[PDB]
C-alpha cells in the first residue's frame, strides 16, 4: 500500500488515484 | 519498512474547538497538510508508544460544519474518530447523537471517543452528571481543555489500545504542546474527574 502525499491516507495499488479526495497517484 | 499510521475524523458542532485541539500538538501543526478539494488540513500527530511511533493523521474540518453535514470525501477510509462538544453550551451536546449517526453510516463500527472540551471555565453547562451518550456503544469519554493541554493525549492513548489490540499500550513520552494558554486549575480537575467517578458507580 502507498500513501497520497496531499492528506496521508492509504491506499491500494489497485487503486491509481485516491479514494477519499480524488487526487492523482505520483 | 512501513510505518503506522491511522485516519482519524475529528467531527463536532462549530465552535466546539476542534481546530484549537489538534493545533496544540506543535509537529502535527507545521507538518500538517490541505487537502485543497474537501477543504481539509491534515495533521500528523505522532505519538511514542512503548511499542514504537504510531501517527493520527487528524482530519480537521476548514468550517463547513456550521452550514451542514459534511461529505463521504471526509469520512472515507476514517479508522477512528473524535467527538467533540463545548460544556458551556448544550445544544452542541445535543447533537452529539447527529454525528455520531453521521459517521457511522460511512464507519460501520470504529472506535470513537467522545470530548468535553473547555473544562477550564468556571462556569459550565454539560455536568458529568448529564454525560450520558457514551453509556451506550463503544464510546470512552474524557473531560478537555484544548487550551490548557488537559487530557489532551488520554483520546489517543484510548484509540490506540484499540486499533493495535493491546490494553497494555503506554506512551513512553508526552509529545510537544504548544504552551497552556490559559490554566487549568486543579481543584476543577479534581472536582470534576471525581464527578465523573461518582457517576460511572451510579446510574
Ligand atoms: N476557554 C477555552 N476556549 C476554547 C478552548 N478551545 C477552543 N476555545 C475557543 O473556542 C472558539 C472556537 O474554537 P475553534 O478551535 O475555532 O472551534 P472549532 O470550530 O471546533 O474548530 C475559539 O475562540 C477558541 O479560543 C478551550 O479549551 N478553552
Ligand atoms: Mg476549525
Ligand atoms: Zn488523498
Amino acid at each position: 500500500s502507498w500513501q497520497c502525499d496531499t492528506c496521508l491516507l492509504q491506499n491500494k495499488v489497485t487503486d491509481n488515484k485516491c479514494i477519499a479526495c480524488q487526487a492523482a497517484k505520483l | 519498512e512501513p510505518q503506522v499510521q491511522f485516519k482519524l475524523v475529528l467531527v463536532g458542532d462549530g465552535g466546539t474547538g476542534k481546530t484549537t485541539f489538534v493545533k496544540r500538538h506543535l509537529t502535527g501543526e507545521s507538518e500538517k497538510k490541505y487537502v485543497a478539494t474537501l477543504g481539509v488540513e491534515v495533521h500528523p500527530l505522532v505519538f511514542h508508544t512503548n511499542r514504537g511511533p504510531i501517527k493520527f493523521n487528524v482530519w480537521d474540518t476548514a468550517g463547513q460544519e456550521k452550514f451542514g453535514g459534511l461529505r463521504d470525501g471526509y469520512y472515507i477510509q476514517a479508522q477512528c474518530a473524535i467527538i467533540m462538544f463545548d460544556v458551556t453550551s448544550r445544544v452542541t451536546y445535543k447533537n452529539v447523537p447527529n454525528w455520531h449517526r453521521d459517521l457511522v453510516r460511512v464507519c460501520e463500527n470504529i472506535p470513537i471517543v467522545l470530548c468535553g472540551n473547555k473544562v477550564d471555565i468556571k462556569d459550565r453547562k454539560v455536568k458529568a452528571k448529564s454525560i450520558v451518550f457514551h453509556r451506550k456503544k463503544n464510546l470512552q469519554y474524557y473531560d478537555i481543555s484544548a487550551k490548557s493541554n488537559y487530557n489532551f493525549e488520554k483520546p489517543f492513548l484510548w484509540l490506540a489500545r484499540k486499533l493495535i489490540g493491546d490494553p497494555n499500550l503506554e506512551f513512553v513520552a508526552m509529545p510537544a504542546l504548544a504552551p497552556p494558554e490559559v490554566v487549568m486549575d486543579p481543584a476543577l480537575a479534581a472536582q470534576y474527574e471525581h464527578d465523573l467517578e461518582v457517576a460511572q458507580t451510579t446510574a
